[PDB]
């Protein structure tokens, strides 16, 4: 996350972190339930084997509230390709259930029509993660969050060098130096409604980070609500 | 209806028979007033205080 602010205690409890065999964070995730994590399909190519850490806000030190969970089943959308980055979505079934506590809780999955008319017509969403705090920088030690404006769909088709599909949406700023970045991919985009936070996006891709005339690109969760539900039951 | 301040619902709003029907995400129950969503601890979408 470029710019934004630190997640303070309890502010971003649905943030999950995918960690490699070196216990190093490479992608984000969203807690959906005690057994299920939402992430990006493209994160699944970034590590041979990986685990999920919940409850972390500062990776330098182990405070006590953190917990690591092994992955039982990986469910990657069968239409994802690196060529387009379309269908950039995966769901993980964990081997052991998450214990909800301070800094550990799920975000709500909304209903499709209500989400599109009520959440996505909001002024802003919130993106979070441990990714780089600048384009050329190192992975962040602290969990950060950033309010990102929703971006007019034509405005961001015009801005993109790659095709923006209907499974994507744009958020962030034209010139202001705030954005998600590499290492934040897979993580939460949530929208606040009456002090309740609903998952609306998965951090997907962007051209660099925080670039002038470029936006952050997110997987549209509302396009996959039925696929997510199916993945969580079958 | 749902176009007017979300039909006064806490969460989901649907218009059935030209009247508002509110509902809630998993782990919430619809209050007696048919509008508020009551957590059934650590309900989805709430920042954690303890
Ligand atoms: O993988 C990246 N970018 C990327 C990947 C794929 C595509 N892409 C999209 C559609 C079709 C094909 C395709 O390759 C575009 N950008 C990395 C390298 C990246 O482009 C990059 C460039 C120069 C740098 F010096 C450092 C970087 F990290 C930035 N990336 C990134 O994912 N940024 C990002 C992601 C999410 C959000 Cl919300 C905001 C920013
Ligand atoms: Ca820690």
């Amino acid at each position: 996350i470029v710019g934004g602010q630190e997640c303070k205690d309890g502010e971003c409890p649905w943030q999950a972190l995918l960690i490699n065999e070196e216990n190093e964070g490479f992608c984000g995730g969203t807690i959906l339930s005690e057994f299920y994590i939402l992430t990006a399909a493209h994160c699944l190519y970034q590590a041979k084997r990986f685990k999920v850490r919940v409850g972390d806000r500062n990776t330098e030190q182990e405070e006590g509230g953190e917990a690591v969970h092994e992955v039982e089943v990986v469910i990657k959308h069968n239409r994802f390709t690196k060529e387009t980055y379309d269908f950039d979505i995966a769901v993980l079934r964990l081997k052991t259930p998450i214990t909800f506590r301070m800094n550990v809780a799920p975000a709500c999955l909304p209903e499709r029509d209500w989400a599109e008319s009520t959440l996505m017509t909001q002024k802003t969403g919130i993106v979070s993660g441990f990714g780089r705090t600048h384009e050329k920088g190192r992975q962040s030690t602290r969990l950060k969050m950033l309010e990102v404006p929703y971006v007019d769909r034509n405005s961001c088709k015009l801005s993109s060098s790659f095709i923006i599909t209907q499974n994507m949406f744009c958020a962030g700023y034209d010139t202001k130096q705030e954005d998600a970045c590499q290492g934040d991919s897979g993580g939460p985009h949530v929208t606040r409604f009456k002090d309740t936070y609903f998952v609306t996006g998965i951090v997907s891709w962007g051209e660099g980070c925080a670039r002038k005339g470029k936006y952050g690109i997110y997987t549209k969760v509302t396009a996959f609500l039925k696929w997510i539900d199916r993945s969580m039951k079958t | 209806l749902c176009s007017l301040d979300n039909g006064d619902c806490d969460q989901f709003c649907h218009e059935e028979q030209n009247s508002v029907v509110c509902s809630c995400a998993r782990g919430y129950t619809l209050a007696d007033n048919g509008k508020a969503c009551i957590p059934t601890p650590y309900p989805c979408g709430k920042q954690t205080l303890e």
